[PDB]
Parts: C-alpha cells; structure tokens; sequence
C-alpha cells in the first residue's frame, strides 16, 4: 500500500534533471 | 552538480515537511515533495502510479489535477517553473 | 713547402720526459696551421698515432690543448679525418670529454661532430667507446654555443636507433634536455635541442619522463618565437608526448595558446594543435575549464568551418569539442555556446559522406552531449539529426548483423571502428534528444522501435544500458507504450532485471513501469 509508491519515485529521481 | 533556488509559492510545500534550508539540489527538491505525497497521502492506493491534487498546494503549484508518477518530462518541467537556478 | 722534421718530432712525442713533450707538441699545433704542413702530418700515421697517445697520457694543460688543438685543424681536411679514425683517436677523443678544462672540449667536442657527420663508422664506434654518457654529462656548461654542438652530436647518434634512445634515457636525458630549453635563449639551440626531444618521444619508453620533468609547460614557452623551424618542432614534439601528459598541472599557458594557433595561416600547424586538446582534455577536469574560459569553443568551431571535408583536422576538433560539453563546472555554457557561434548546422553535416567513420564515431558521440542543454533539442531537429541518426543506426546493425561469415564470425576493423560503438552511440544519442516531445513523435514516426527491441538481446552491455533507457524516453506516451508492449519487450525486459551494472537493473524496470499495469 505504500511500497509501489516509493520504490517508483526513487527510480524517477535517477534521472536527475 | 546543480543547486536551485525556488519560489517561495513553492517553499511552503518544502517547509512543511521540515525543509531548512533555502536552496536545494534537485535531488533534495524531488525527495521533500516525495514525502509530502506520502504523508498526505495523494496517490491512489488501487493503482499507485497516479496522483491526486484537485484542490491542494501541487494542484496550485503545478496546475494540472491529477498527474501520473512516471511522466517525467513534464513534472521535471512542472517543478522548473517555480524555481529560479543559481 | 717542407716536411723533413715529421720522423724527428715522431717518436719525440714519445720522449719520456714529460717537459720535452710540452716544448715537441708547442709547435706541431703552430706548425699545423699553414694548409701546407697540415698535408704533410696527415700522411704521417706514424706522427698522429703519438698526438692521440699524448691526449689520453697528459697531466700538463698546453700539451692537451696543442695536441688536441692540432686534430681539430686536420678536420676541415678529408684524408685527416680517417687518420684519427684509423689511429684509434675516438676512444681517446670521448675520454676528454671528461678531463675538466674548457680549452680542449671546444676542440674535442667538435672534433667528433665533424667526425659523426663527414667520416662514416664514428656514428657506431662513439656509442661503442661510451659517448652518450659523457655527452650527457656535460650538459650543465654555462657555454651556450658550446651545447649548440654537444646537443646536435646527440642528435646524429640517437637519429633512428633505441639504443641510443635508450642510453640518453638512463643516463638522465629528459630531466636535462628540459632545463635547456626552459632557460636560454639561444635559437640555435633550442632549435637542436627540441630537434632531439622529438626523436626521443615517438619511443613510448621515454614519452612520459619528459613529462614527468616539464617537458610540456616548457616547450610552450617558445611557441611564439618567430622562426617556423622552432615552432612546429615543439608543436611535433607535444602531438606525440600529449599521450601520457594528461595529469598534471601548469598547462594553464599552454593551452591559452594553442587556441589562438588554430586562427592560423598554416594548416599543418592546426592540425598539430587540435590534436594536442583532443589528448590534453580525454580525463582532466580543469583543464577543460580552461579552455572554455579562453573562448576555446568560438575559436575551434571556426576551425571545423574552413577545415571542411578535410578530416585530418575535424577529427580532433570533434573529439576535442566533445570533451569540453562533458562532466565539468562549464557544462552549461560549452554546450550553449555552440548554438551561439553558429556551430549546429555544420556538425550535423558531418554525419552525411563524403564524411569517413572513424570522425562519425566521434560526431555521433558529440550530439550526446550537445543535447544536454535543452536549448539544443529544437535546433538539431531541424537539422536532420533523428533521420540521419537512424540513418548511420540501420546500417551498424544490417552491417554488424553479418555474423553469419565464417566458422566464428570474422570482426572487421581496418576502417578503424568496432561496428558495435556506432550502435552504442547513436542509441546513446537518441536516449537524450527523446526527452523533447516533439523528437518522440519523430523517433517513433521513423519506425525505430521494433529495432531497439532486437537490440535488447545484444550481450554488449552498453547496447542494453542505452536501448533499455531510450524506450523508457519513450514509454511516457500511450501512443507508444501499448505499441512497444505488442512488439516484444514483454519478455527480453523480464530479466534484464538481474543483470549485474545497476544501470540496467533500473531503465528495463522503468519501461515496466508504465506499460501493461492498469
Ligand atoms: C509495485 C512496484 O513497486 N513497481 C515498481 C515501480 C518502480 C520500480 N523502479 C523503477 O521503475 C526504476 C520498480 C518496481
């Protein structure tokens, strides 16, 4: 209920910009 | 590496976490916003790759309603209006 | 004139009264001056083989110097050089090379330059009798016209042979040769003396021990001085010791320098100048700071526009562009200030022929970089940078895909590029230019990603960091999701997702990400 929350967001901060 | 200074219509999300400084790395800016969802919680809990903003601070700062997770371009954009780089 | 004294002062010289042998030798160099008396010792074998023995047996000062002082008299004459040679004279010659008095080594020291140049054999029995050594180790004489001559003599032996490279090497040769060039002021020997660091430095055993020392930081020193056949000497010189130079400091001259050498009249002085920043700035950070902040982009963009199809002088300067638009504190301006000095339209020309491929690889390699400052992603479309792109990507792999050759597929280089970097490239380039929307409507409209799907199976781990991270560009639109889950990637991508570099564990799990969820 929150784990496919953080673990999408820690791969979209991988790209930076 | 990058340092960014946003506009204060942006800050108070980033102060309401417990955001300290004044300027932040796009690393730090895409890690308070995170939490910010989190705690109050905007996704959809069926389906979490969506989030809601109808009437709350992202849904002024940014403009649009409801936003996917993963369609970068555009919340990379979304973010870099309210920010001014130094 | 007369001889008929020759035997009488023949074995007088041989007197074992070492007083005698001052007053004998006193007037055979003042005998020796006239051209007359000078034939009449040189067919006398017997005469000279006592003036070498009185050299190399001597504790008195005008017997080295009158008996030295005569053998440079009979140099001017042919038949009086092979006399010495046949004497035996150049192992007595190289000794005084020792003997400390500055009266006889302008008379020994240009007795075997003569003797190196116009009688051969002495090139071969002064590295025999230990010449190099004691060459070398009067290099600290406060004489300058002195060196003009010992440097040049280094320059004969060691033309051509690593032994000889070798032997100034071990001897304490670049340490030296640097604090020549880094002091005086003389032409003549800074011309000889950089003529000698140039065949010390095409031998990679003594290239990184001129750096070491200073070799670099010097030699630009005189790159303004006025004669032509000083300057592109050390221009040569660097071009092949800028190898192993590329981690140290004090360059910070060297370099606002051979930036105005590219506005140059002299197409073989460019040529050895872009060649030197396309080495001196493969791995430093600061150095490429420094070029960007003498206007270095302006000056090497003009370059490339009146260089032409001329690749010799475009294939450095694209290298060299290439470093500055990456991974330091001037990104931003190094990959804007090419749009502003009127640089885009010429390089997405080069990726069309006549151009070779050797400088593809590294013009493909460039828009990678050039399409890191969203500024740049209009300009290049309207170029033709995604269906040339395309272009050179079809044909690395229809061309790559000729593993069917013989029993264990025949790799092909000659040409100079591995087909596979090509395809790491353009694949690499189009991972960037696919965050405008506009690309990914073109990127898509040319019928590309049935393609990176193929690729996805390739075991080169490059291909796959960048085929899986250009789909994932993609993969923001449905227009393009729904369609690259019917085209394969549902199961290729499955596991990618346990490859070892974390670099592909994410990307192939962010294509996932989107497509066939809700
Ligand atoms: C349920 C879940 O966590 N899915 C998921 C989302 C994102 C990622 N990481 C990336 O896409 C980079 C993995 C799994």
């Amino acid at each position: 209920a929150n784990d496919c929350f953080k673990a999408a967001w820690q791969c979209i901060i991988w790209l930076h910009q | 590496e990058t340092l960014v200074r946003p506009k204060p219509l942006l800050l108070k999300l980033l102060k309401s976490v417990g955001a300290q400084k004044d300027t932040y790395t796009m690393k730090e800016v895409l890690f308070y916003l995170g939490q910010y969802i989190m705690t109050k919680r905007l996704y959809d809990e069926k389906q979490q790759h969506i989030v809601y903003c109808s009437n709350d601070l992202l849904g002024d700062l940014f403009g649009v309603p409801s936003f996917s997770v993963k369609e970068h371009r555009k919340i990379y954009t979304m973010i870099y209006r309210n920010l001014v780089v130094v | 004139l007369a001889t008929r004294a020759i035997p009488e002062l023949t074995k007088l010289l041989n007197d074992e009264d070492q007083v005698v042998v001052n007053k004998a030798a006193v007037m055979v160099h003042q005998l020796s001056k006239k051209e007359a008396s000078r034939h009449a010792i040189m067919r006398s074998p017997q005469m000279v083989s006592a003036i070498v023995r009185t050299m190399q047996n001597t504790n008195d000062v005008e017997t080295a110097r009158c008996t030295a002082g005569t053998l440079h008299n009979l140099s001017h004459h042919r038949e009086g050089l092979l006399a010495i040679f046949k004497s035996g004279g150049i192992p007595a010659l190289v000794k005084m090379l020792g003997s400390p008095v500055d009266s006889v080594l302008f008379y020994a020291i240009t007795t075997l330059h003569n003797l190196l140049l116009h009688q051969e054999g002495a090139k071969m029995a002064v590295r025999l009798a230990g010449g190099l050594q004691k060459m070398v180790a009067l290099l600290n004489k406060t004489n300058v016209k002195f060196l003009a001559i010992t440097t040049d003599c280094l320059q004969i032996l060691a033309y051509g042979n690593q032994e000889s490279k070798l032997i100034i090497l071990a001897s304490g040769g670049p340490q030296a040769l640097v604090n020549i060039m880094r002091t005086y002021t003389y032409e003549k020997l800074l011309w000889t003396t950089s003529r000698v660091l140039k065949v010390l430095s095409v031998c990679s055993s003594n290239k990184p021990a001129i750096v070491e020392a200073g070799g670099m930081q010097a030699l630009g020193l005189h790159l303004t001085d006025p004669s032509q056949r000083l300057v592109q000497n050390c221009l040569w010189t660097l071009r092949n010791l800028s190898d192993a130079a590329t981690k140290q400091e004090g360059m910070e001259g060297l370099l606002g320098t051979l930036v105005q050498l590219l506005g140059s009249d002299d197409i073989n002085v460019v040529t050895c100048a872009a060649g030197i920043l396309s080495n001196l700035t493969c791995n430093n950070y600061k150095n490429k700071m420094m070029v960007c902040q003498v206007g270095g982009i302006e000056a090497l963009v003009r370059t490339v526009l009146r260089a032409g199809d001329r690749e010799d002088i475009t294939e450095p300067a694209i290298c060299a562009l290439r470093h500055l638009t990456s991974r330091h504190q001037e990104a931003e301006m190094a990959q804007n200030a090419v749009r502003l000095h009127y640089g885009l339209p010429v390089v997405v020309k080069l990726l069309h022929p006549p151009s070779h491929w050797p400088l593809i690889k590294a013009t493909v390699g460039l828009i990678r970089n050039l399409a890191l400052c969203p500024a740049n992603h209009a300009p290049l479309r309207e170029q033709g940078a995604i269906p040339r792109l395309v272009q050179l990507l079809v044909r690395a792999h229809q061309d790559t895909q000729r593993r069917t050759s013989m029993g264990g597929t025949q790799q092909q280089f000659v040409e100079g590029v591995r087909m596979e970097e090509i395809v790491e490239g353009c694949t690499g380039a189009l991972h960037i230019l696919a965050r405008d929307v506009h690309n990914r409507i073109v990127i898509r409209g040319l019928n590309t990603i049935p393609l990176f799907v193929q690729l996805l199976y390739s075991p080169i781990e490059n291909i796959q960091r960048v085929a899986a991270g250009v789909l994932c560009e993609l993969a923001q639109d449905k227009e393009a999701a729904e369609a690259i889950e019917a085209e394969g990637a549902t199961a290729p991508l499955t596991e990618l997702l346990h490859s070892r570099n974390e670099g592909v564990a994410t990307y192939a799990a962010a294509v996932l990400f989107r497509m066939s969820e809700d």
